[PDB]
């Protein structure tokens, strides 16, 4: 049985310290093991400061937010 | 069974759940939860069910809707007679400014123009509370 | 809508133009209050005619400052544009706060004794239908009397 | 400019302008008085808060 | 097949906005104003309510889109800045009904007379400048005051207002107290004469202020 969202599948930021709080990005995958605390991955079209356009987020920070469309983040 | 960071997640919303509720309580004693804090004043609630409750307007408080009414629309002319009469018609400067005095009555009635707008205020405070 | 007081002696039932027809028992009992608002205010109206014209015309000015006296004041339709403005808004004081002292216990007007403003009820029902009836239908004739004291006073000069 | 970015939404087309389309859009830009007003009231120009970056939080514990 | 997240694991989103209570509870009681929970149907209760005509096509006439600035208020600030089309119905018929009794006010001043006297642009003015006898400004006023203190009209700035717009209760000589009467065509008659009365008012204020503007004083 899957948990999180599927792949591909873009979803809303909830975790209010992360650069791309409220923003959206593509689910790269999720990891399946119980054991993991931030297993989906992430990425977005926006890099932070680190230039880094990858995250690892919790599966409560994550609400699978429609595509982002014109000029939208 | 091994403590999954869901188990630990489902431990920290029980526990917040749970002790959110006792802080409330008249077993957790923090200053905070003072007079003069955060907490209403124990026989005086000033707000409930998102409506001003009765004790807002003090001793007001057993005043009657319509008692309060009448006192805000008779404040309300008397004080809008007062500055009227005070300013614009039967002005007071050139008299008092020859060596003689201000009516002092118009400068009574004057100062019932926002004490009216707080009565009628009070009357609608008390009305919504079916008073 | 008869069997409700209004109707003794010298007409029934007597609406010629209906209005109360329909029946709505929340319109009667507006019209109920307002007929017997209008004729207590009335009789009250009647006695301010007789009193002054004849005797009483209150010693003192009832205005210090425009130095009006109560003498000044013409009896009548003339005193609306003599007795000074200040007074006119103050009666429109109190009368509202007995508007809002007045309080209405049932349907029709109520809660003050015979005339007495805590007076009681006549109990006897006889009697308290004898003076209901003669509160309106003294109410109706100085209603009819203080329009023809106001023509009155129009057609020939002052009040009489 | 806000008509050009929202129709080339990629960073490659803000370094090597798309010179056709930047001056057709340079062009369509004289009814912005008009177009402007029926994407305020239709619900086109603005975004909710709730989709951008509010900024830095201010509380957790 | 997708695993369910328990309530546990599951999320906050954003639906508690700032117009609404957060996690757990009670907005700020104000006094008359705009109060409770606001909803965007601004436009979709104005495609319903009447008043359109076939003088501007026959749908809901409202270039500039004035009507949806209150759908609006949740995508810009999340706050109801702009009112709902209940108060801007409101406001259509109070406009209405002040300018069909203010332009017959205009023409009858000029030509009756009771007995201050002084032009019609500037008879206010004068009326609060010089009282003799001029209660009447107190009593004009006083009605106003009671008038739109009783027939507030509830909490029409956010849409849910319990009265129907401009329904002050003043029917006294059952003039459509019939069932229908086709309410909806005499509501639309009193709208389109308050419309006209608007434009009077408005030509003739403006015409007084910039001479030769309008045709005609
Ligand atoms: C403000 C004035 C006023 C008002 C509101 C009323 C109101 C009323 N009168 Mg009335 N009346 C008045 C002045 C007034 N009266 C005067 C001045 C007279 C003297 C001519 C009468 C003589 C009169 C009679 C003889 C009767 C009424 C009756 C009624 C009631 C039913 C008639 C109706 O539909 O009313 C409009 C109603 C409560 C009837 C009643 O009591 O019904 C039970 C009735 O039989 N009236
Ligand atoms: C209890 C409060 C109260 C107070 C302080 C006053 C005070 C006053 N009243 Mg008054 N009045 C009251 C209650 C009161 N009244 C009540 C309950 C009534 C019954 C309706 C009246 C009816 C009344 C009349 C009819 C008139 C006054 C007038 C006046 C003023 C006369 C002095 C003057 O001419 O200038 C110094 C004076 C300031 C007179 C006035 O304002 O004339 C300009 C006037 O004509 N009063
Ligand atoms: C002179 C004729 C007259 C008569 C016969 C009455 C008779 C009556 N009035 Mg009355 N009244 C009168 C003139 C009169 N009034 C005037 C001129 C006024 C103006 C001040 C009033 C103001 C008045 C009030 C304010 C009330 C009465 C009430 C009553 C009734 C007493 C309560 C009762 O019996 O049932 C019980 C009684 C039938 C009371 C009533 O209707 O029921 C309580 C009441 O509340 N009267
Ligand atoms: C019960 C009330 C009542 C009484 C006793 C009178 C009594 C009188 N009226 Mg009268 N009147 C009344 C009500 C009353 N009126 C009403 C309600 C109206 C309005 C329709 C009039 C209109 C009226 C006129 C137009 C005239 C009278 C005239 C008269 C006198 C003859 C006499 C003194 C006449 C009069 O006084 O002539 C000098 C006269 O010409 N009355
Ligand atoms: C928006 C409405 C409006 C407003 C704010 C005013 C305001 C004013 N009018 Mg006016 N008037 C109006 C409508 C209005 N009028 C209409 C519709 C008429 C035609 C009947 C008149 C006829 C009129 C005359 C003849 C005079 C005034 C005068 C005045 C001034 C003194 C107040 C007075 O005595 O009014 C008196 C107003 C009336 C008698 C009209 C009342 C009709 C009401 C508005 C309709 C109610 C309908 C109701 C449901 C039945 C004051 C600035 C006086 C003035 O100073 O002249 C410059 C004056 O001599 N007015
Ligand atoms: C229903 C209650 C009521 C009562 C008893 C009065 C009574 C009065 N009004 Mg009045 N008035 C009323 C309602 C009322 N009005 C309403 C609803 C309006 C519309 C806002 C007005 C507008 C009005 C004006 C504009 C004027 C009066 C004036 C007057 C006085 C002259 C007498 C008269 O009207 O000739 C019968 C009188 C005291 C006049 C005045 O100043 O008298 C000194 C005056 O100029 N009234
Ligand atoms: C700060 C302004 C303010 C506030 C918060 C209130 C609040 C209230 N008024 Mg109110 N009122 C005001 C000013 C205000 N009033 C003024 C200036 C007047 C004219 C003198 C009135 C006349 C009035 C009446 C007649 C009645 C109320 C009533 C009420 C109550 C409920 C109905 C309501 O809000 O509709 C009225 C709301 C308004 C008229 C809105 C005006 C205020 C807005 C918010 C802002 C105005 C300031 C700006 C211009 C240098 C190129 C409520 C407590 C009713 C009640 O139950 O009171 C007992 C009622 O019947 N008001
Ligand atoms: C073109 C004139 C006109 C028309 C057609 C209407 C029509 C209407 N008005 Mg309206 N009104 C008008 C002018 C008009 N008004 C003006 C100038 C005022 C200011 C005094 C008002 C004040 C007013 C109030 C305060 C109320 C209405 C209401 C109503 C509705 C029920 C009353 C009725 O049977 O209609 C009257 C039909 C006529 C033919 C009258 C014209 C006679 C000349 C109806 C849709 C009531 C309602 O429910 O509103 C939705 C209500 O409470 N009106
Ligand atoms: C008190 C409440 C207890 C309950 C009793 C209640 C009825 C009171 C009515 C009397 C009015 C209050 C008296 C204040 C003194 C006063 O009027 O001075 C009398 C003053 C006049 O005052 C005199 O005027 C002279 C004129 O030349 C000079 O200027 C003098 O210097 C000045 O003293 O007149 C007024 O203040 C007029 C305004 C009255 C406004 C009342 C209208 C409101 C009516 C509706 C309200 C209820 C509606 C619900
Ligand atoms: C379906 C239906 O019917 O619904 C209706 C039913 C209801 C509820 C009953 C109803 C009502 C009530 C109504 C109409 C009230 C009517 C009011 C009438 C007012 C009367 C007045 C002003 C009296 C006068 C007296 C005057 C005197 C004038 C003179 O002194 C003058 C100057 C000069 C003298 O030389 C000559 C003079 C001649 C002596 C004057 O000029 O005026 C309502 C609300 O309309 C709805």
């Amino acid at each position: 049985p899957w948990v999180g969202p599927k792949k591909g599948s873009w979803v809303k930021i909830l975790r209010p310290e992360s650069y791309w709080f409220q923003q959206r990005g593509q689910v790269v995958n999720v990891n399946q093991k119980p054991e993991v605390k931030y297993p989906v991955t992430v990425k977005f079209d926006s890099v932070n400061y680190a230039n880094v356009n990858t995250n690892g987020y919790a599966l409560w920070e994550v609400i699978e937010a429609p595509a982002p469309g014109p000029g939208e983040v | 069974y091994t403590e999954t960071v869901a188990d630990e997640r489902l431990f920290e919303q029980v526990y917040l759940q749970y002790t959110s509720e006792y802080l409330k309580g008249p077993l957790y004693w923090h200053p905070d939860k003072l007079q003069g804090w955060l907490p209403d004043y124990p026989g005086t609630p000033m707000i409930k069910e998102g409506k001003y409750t009765s004790h807002v307007i003090g001793n007001l408080k057993a005043f009657s809707s319509n008692e309060l009414a009448f006192l805000s629309m008779l404040f309300f002319g008397v004080g809008l007679y007062g500055n009227l009469q005070f300013n614009f018609y039967d002005p007071q400067w050139a008299k008092v400014d020859a060596g003689g005095f201000f009516n002092v009555s118009y400068i009574v009635e004057s100062f019932l123009l926002p004490i009216s707008f707080f009565m009628h205020i009070a009357c609608y405070i008390q009305r919504q509370n079916g008073k | 809508f008869e069997n409700e007081l209004g109707v003794q002696a010298p007409t029934g039932f007597f609406d010629p133009l209906g209005l109360s027809s329909d029946g709505s028992i929340d319109n009667f009992k507006r019209r109920r209050a307002s007929e017997i608002k209008h004729g207590r205010v009335a009789m009250l109206a009647t006695m301010g005619y007789m009193t002054p014209e004849i005797t009483g015309k209150f010693p003192g000015y009832l205005s210090y400052s425009q130095s009006i006296k109560f003498a000044d004041v013409p009896n009548g339709l003339a005193a609306m544009s003599k007795v000074p403005v200040l007074g006119w808004a103050q009666v429109a004081a109190y009368g509202a706060v007995c508007e809002l002292s007045q309080d209405q216990s049932p349907g029709t007007p109520g809660a003050a004794g015979d005339f007495g403003f805590k007076v009681i009820t006549s109990e006897d029902e006889e009697t308290l239908k004898r003076k209901l009836n003669s509160e309106l239908a003294n109410g109706r004739l100085a209603m009819m009397a203080i329009i023809g004291l106001f023509f009155q006073d129009g057609l020939t000069g002052g009040a009489y | 400019g806000r008509s050009y970015l929202i129709r080339t939404n990629d960073a490659a087309k803000e370094i090597n302008i798309d010179v056709p389309l930047a001056v057709t859009c340079m062009a369509s830009g004289f009814s912005w008085p008009v177009a402007a007003w029926q994407e305020i009231v239709n619900g086109e120009m603005a975004v909710p808060n709730d989709q951008i970056h509010n900024g830095g939080p201010w509380n957790q514990s | 097949x997708x695993x369910x997240x328990x309530x546990x694991x599951x999320h906050p989103k954003h639906m508690l906005v700032a117009g609404v209570r957060g996690y757990e509870m009670e907005w700020q009681p104000i006094p008359g104003d705009a109060v409770k929970y606001p909803k965007p149907n601004s436009e979709e209760m104005f495609k319903t309510m009447i008043g359109a005509d076939v003088e501007t096509g026959g749908e809901a006439w409202d270039p500039l889109g004035f009507h949806k600035l209150f759908d609006r208020n949740f995508d810009f600030n999340m706050l109801p800045v702009y009112p709902h089309v209940q108060w801007l119905r409101e406001a259509e018929i109070k406009h209405g009904r002040v300018c069909m009794l203010a332009f017959i006010g205009c023409f009858a001043q000029a030509g009756y007379h009771i007995g201050v006297q002084p032009d019609w642009s500037k008879a206010l003015a004068e009326c609060y400048a010089s009282p003799t006898g001029a209660v009447g400004l107190f009593q004009i006023s006083v009605l106003i005051g009671w008038i739109e203190g009783k027939n507030y009209n509830g909490d029409a700035w956010v849409g849910m207002s319990e009265k129907e717009p401009g329904d002050l209760g003043f029917d006294p000589a059952g003039f459509t107290k019939n069932p229908d009467f086709d309410l909806k065509k005499a509501q639309l008659q009193e709208i389109k004469n308050g419309r006209l009365a608007m434009v009077g008012c408005a030509s003739i204020a403006a015409n007084h202020f910039i001479p030769g503007s309008v045709p005609l004083l």
